[PDB]
């Protein structure tokens, strides 16, 4: 429940 | 070649729904997280929501949680914001923005910034109904003369929604014209003035007419502005 | 929430000069800070991310520095395309923005010319009276408009609007609109707008007498 | 008191062609160079081409050489940017401007409102 994790492909 | 083209904005009554679209081109839409960020008139930027590249995770700012839904259709390169139960305070320019995914020489990743943005889609939430402005002269006189220059103008009052346009003498007069930003009155209707400065010697021999256009209501008004003797 | 406080609110500078903009975070955001540029009617533009990394296509005259809670955006030599509003943004904890610093074009002082307009007979017949005061072509931006009706200072019944800096002469203009019911307007004689500005040695008042126009 | 109105932008497939126009009102433009610039998202405005007065030549940026061509219709107070062999990288807002200096130092006092050109699929 963390909104600042990398939201893009290939993190 | 990154492009984000928004559509779907406009005037919505409170409690109703509106869906914004953000069509992406010039990059691989389906590998980027995407955000909505909004800007109320004359205010700063407020992050609204985020959706992962694959549509799995979604996050919202508290004031829209339970009312707005973010979604995407990667097959159509489109990002959506479904706005339900809208409130007046939702009035804003809504931008879609790409999450800025960066990788350095040693492979370290960065994210969480907004590197490309849509053009903005204005959503106006109001119970006001479409209304053309009433156009009144701002008449020149000795109390609107400084030196050898006189000011005159037109007050463009009680219209909804934005915008209006004002010209002078069917466009023949452009020098010295100032058309002010509208103000939202307590009534929920907008109002603005358009003014122009002219040589005071021309008040007797030159006719001045403001041409007001309010496209939402099909209002067109030519108003003669004649001098007074204050 | 992490609150970002920018200073100064407005920076008034000329092309070629160094501009220094500050952003302070209420708690550490490490280096998770970005700077944006925004011009009227346009979307924001990413300039700097991770506190000091310049985005692609951003001119080298832009540089960011800082960490923790104190950050600085520097424009080494301002250029005309740089006059704009600048925002900082953090992504350490959710996503918040500063309230903005406006980088405006400095010019010489111009005191406003002051004009007052009575309500039209046409508006009055409709039941309302708007009295408009115009402050034309002034710089710097700070000004005070005071309305007096029969020599009594008004409060709460006026709204102001201000143009952007003129593209040619970099001045501002301002309108103040005093709104009364027709019945209240008809109770009074003298309608006055009093203007103060740093370019004015004394306040400038324009007034009219109801029914003399 | 010059107004520049741009038109002719839009969406093209790669390899295709467009022609932008820049119509001037309130000044006869024949004596003045007119230039095209473009601004891709997030970048600064970059020179594209200039048409000087007729017989004083046209000059171009490296990025459009051999593909775009500027021309003038002085009688209609309009300048054009013929854009051939378009690529995705040409996607940008294109602006036109008048050089108010007849000696061609580029005093770009008046600008058009911009027209979007998108080159995709």
């Amino acid at each position: 429940a963390n909104p600042n994790v990398d939201p893009n492909a290939n993190p | 070649q990154v492009q984000l083209v928004e559509s779907g904005g406009g005037v919505v009554q409170p409690g109703r729904s509106l869906r914004l679209s953000c069509a992406a081109s010039g990059f691989t839409f389906s590998i980027y997280g995407m955000h909505w960020v909004r800007q109320a008139p004359g205010k700063g930027l407020e992050w609204v929501a985020l959706i992962w590249y694959d549509g799995t995770n979604k996050y919202y700012t508290d004031s829209v949680k339970g009312r707005f839904t973010i979604s995407r259709d990667n097959s159509k390169n489109t990002l959506f914001l479904q706005m339900n139960s809208v409130r007046a305070e939702d009035t804003a320019v809504y931008y879609c923005a790409r999450d800025a995914h960066y990788s350095d020489s040693s492979g370290y990743s960065s994210w969480g910034y907004f590197d490309y943005w849509g053009q903005g889609s204005l959503v106006t939430v109001s119970s006001a109904s479409t209304k053309g402005p009433s156009v009144f002269p701002l008449a020149p006189s000795s109390k609107s003369t400084s030196g050898g220059t006189a000011a005159l103008g037109c007050l463009v009052k009680d219209y909804f929604p934005e915008p209006v346009t004002v010209s002078w003498n069917s466009g023949a007069l452009t020098s010295g014209v100032h058309t002010f930003p509208a103000v939202l009155q307590s009534s929920g209707l907008y109002s603005l003035s358009s003014v122009v400065t002219v040589p005071s010697s021309s008040l007797g021999t030159q006719t001045y007419i403001c041409n007001v256009n309010h496209k939402p209501s099909n209002t067109k008004v030519d108003k003669k502005v004649e001098p007074k003797s204050c | 929430e992490i609150v970002l406080t920018q200073s100064p609110a407005t920076l008034s500078l000329s092309p070629g000069e160094r501009a220094t903009l500050s952003c302070r975070a209420s708690q550490s955001v490490s280096s998770y800070l970005a700077w944006y540029q925004q011009k009227p009617g346009q979307a924001p533009r990413l300039l700097i991310f991770d506190a000091s990394i310049r985005a692609t296509g951003i001119p080298a005259r832009f540089s960011g520095s800082g960490s923790g809670t104190d950050f600085t955006l520097t424009i080494s030599s301002l250029e005309p395309e740089d006059f704009a509003v600048y925002y900082c943004q953090q992504r350490s904890n959710w996503y918040t923005f500063g309230q903005g610093t406006k980088l405006e074009i400095k010019r010489t002082v111009a005191a406003p010319s002051v004009f007052i307009f009575p309500p039209s007979d046409e508006q009055l017949k409709s039941g309302t009276a708007s009295v408009v005061c115009l402050l034309n072509n002034f710089y710097p931006r700070e000004a005070k408009v005071q309305w007096k009706v029969d020599n009594a200072l008004q409060s709460g019944n006026s709204q102001e609007s201000v143009t952007e800096q003129d593209s040619k002469d970099s001045t501002y203009s301002l309108s103040s609109t005093l709104t009364l019911s027709k019945a209240d307007y008809e109770k009074h004689k003298v309608y006055a707008c009093e203007v103060t500005h740093q370019g004015l040695s004394s306040p400038v008042t324009k007034s009219f007498n109801r029914g003399e126009c | 008191x010059v107004q520049l109105x741009x038109s002719g932008g839009g969406x093209v497939q790669x390899g295709x062609s467009l022609x932008l126009s820049c119509x001037a009102x309130x000044x006869x433009x024949x004596x003045x160079x007119x230039x095209w610039x473009r601004q891709x998202p997030g970048x600064x405005r970059e020179x594209v081409x200039x048409x000087x007065x007729x017989x004083x030549x046209x000059x171009x940026x490296d990025s459009x050489x051999g593909r775009f061509t500027x021309s003038x219709d002085x009688x209609x107070x309009x300048x054009x940017l013929q854009x051939x062999x378009l690529x995705x990288x040409d996607x940008a807002x294109y602006y036109c401007x008048x050089x108010x200096x007849x000696x061609x130092x580029x005093x770009x006092x008046x600008w058009g409102x911009g027209t979007x050109v998108t080159v995709s699929s």
